């Protein structure tokens, strides 16, 4: 069969309700049985079974998970959405082999505007060993995602050999943080003093700015 | 350990693979095992069973290319996999099938998977480079570290904090792919005395290499 499921991201506050849909391209419903489930799958963990058969819950899963439907149609219910439950969910039919999964919801859990803490740190001597050198950046625990750094360099030299990643959404409080990582060689990092890590946020016009003065060499 | 896989690493094209999956806490004399795989950053795919008699089913597709076979006394599946392409990368898990009949039956425990990257290149170790406030300010109850770990291949990395006694405050940024190589950086905050004389110290375990450093701040 082939499984489509909507919406393929989703983003509730807490107490809210989310509903997961999940249709098929036949009835996977074998008299009264709808052979589906559910797994939450949450950020970087193997998957965890929520509802089996369609309806039925697995012991331990909460039960504001609540799963409906018969033939194409399937729909997975979690109220209220707790800062836990930010994870990807996905529907499986075990209808025929093959055993095939819809594409994945991934729930981003709503929250009030947080803006981040900046920490900024020199390279390593060890680095400088190997002849270059990274400076780095967390931009730490900020919510909505979406941020901009930008690396000063002595001046409002901007620079480019940018490394920027974001982990995914924190299941106890719903925010995000950022490493950002100039690398340059020894040999130029060497010959210049300040450097920012400058970010723009929401909560703020005004950018949030780190910097360093190279201290003693 | 409840399933448990191991297969890894790299293996070159062409060449075959066998991922042995350990179940704990049952016996294949009563359970089936199913193998799954997820192909970095996209969706859940099912190999196949070998029910509980020695009898298998397979996705038609991979079919030609894979068998799984057990040996019930050792509590261990094992899944060959011949000719490997390089869209077989893919984390690979296996997970217990509980069946009680055809209205009651779960795919219902997960292994946590082994990163399996085919490709003709070489392992390469990280370079771990610590990250540490430099230039003092006082730092108010609270200080970040981190952990650089630098040009790996192939992917996972394992960065653990004092062993694993600090996971509390711990971001793990994921991997990003440069220049054939991944980088990625963990930040940890502890308070400001857990620190200076406490020792801090990430453990980075990278597989595929046997690389298991640990670089103290
Ligand atoms: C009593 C019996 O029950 C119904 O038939 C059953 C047998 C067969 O038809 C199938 C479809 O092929 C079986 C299939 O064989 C084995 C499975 C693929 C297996 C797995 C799940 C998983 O995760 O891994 C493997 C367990 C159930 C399964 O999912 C399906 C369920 C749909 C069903 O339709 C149900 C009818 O009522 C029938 O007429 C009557 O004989
Ligand atoms: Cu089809």
């Amino acid at each position: 069969i082939v499984l489509t499921q909507s919406p393929a991201s989703l983003a509730v506050s807490l107490g809210q309700r989310a509903t997961i849909s999940c249709r098929a391209s036949k009835s996977v419903s074998t008299s009264g049985y709808s052979h589906i489930h559910w797994y939450q799958q949450k950020p970087g963990q193997p998957p965890k079974l929520l509802i089996y058969l369609a309806s039925i819950l697995e012991s331990g899963v909460p039960a504001r998970f609540s799963g409906s439907g018969s033939g194409t149609d399937f729909t997975l219910n979690i109220h209220p959405v707790e800062e836990e439950d930010a994870a990807t969910y996905y529907c499986q039919h075990s209808r025929e082999y093959p055993l095939t999964f819809g594409a994945g919801t991934e729930l981003e859990l709503k929250r009030a505007d947080a803006a981040p803490t900046v920490s900024i740190f020199p390279p390593s001597s060890e680095q400088l060993t190997s002849g270059g050198a990274s400076v780095v950046c967390f931009l730490n625990n900020f919510y909505p995602k979406d941020i901009n750094v930008k690396w000063k360099i002595d001046g409002s030299e901007r620079q480019n050999g940018v490394l920027n990643s974001w982990t995914d959404q924190d299941s106890k409080d719903s925010t995000y943080s950022m490493s950002s990582t100039l690398t340059l060689t020894k040999d130029e990092y060497e010959r210049h003093n300040s450097y920012t890590c400058e970010a723009t946020h929401k909560t703020s016009t005004s950018p949030i700015v780190k910097s360093f003065n190279r201290n003693e060499c | 350990v409840h399933l448990v896989q191991s297969g890894p690493g790299l293996v070159a094209p062409s060449q075959s693979l066998s991922i042995t999956c350990t179940v704990s806490g049952f016996s294949l004399t009563t359970y089936g095992v199913h193998w799954f795989r997820q192909p970095p950053g996209k969706g859940l795919e099912w190999l196949g069973l070998i029910w509980a008699g020695g009898n298998t089913d397979y996705n038609s597709a991979l079919m030609s290319r894979l068998s799984i076979n057990k040996d019930n006394s050792k509590s261990q599946v094992f899944l060959k996999m011949n000719s490997l392409q390089a869209d077989d990368t893919a984390m690979y898990y296996c997970a217990r099938f509980r069946f009680a009949s055809y209205y009651d039956y779960a795919v219902d425990y997960w292994g946590q998977g082994t990163s399996v990257t085919v490709s003709s290149a070489k392992t390469t170790p990280p370079s771990v480079y610590p990250l540490a406030p430099g230039c003092g300010d006082t730092t108010g109850s609270s200080v970040t570290s981190g952990c650089l770990v630098k040009g790996y291949f192939p992917e996972p990395v394992t960065v653990t904090w004092n062993s694993g006694s600090l996971s509390s405050s711990v971001h793990t940024f994921p991997a990003l792919l440069q220049s054939g190589l991944y980088t990625m950086s963990s930040s940890v905050t502890v308070p400001s005395s857990t620190w200076p004389s406490q020792t801090v110290t990430c453990s980075v375990a990278h597989p595929a290499s046997s690389t298991t450093v640990d670089k103290k701040l």
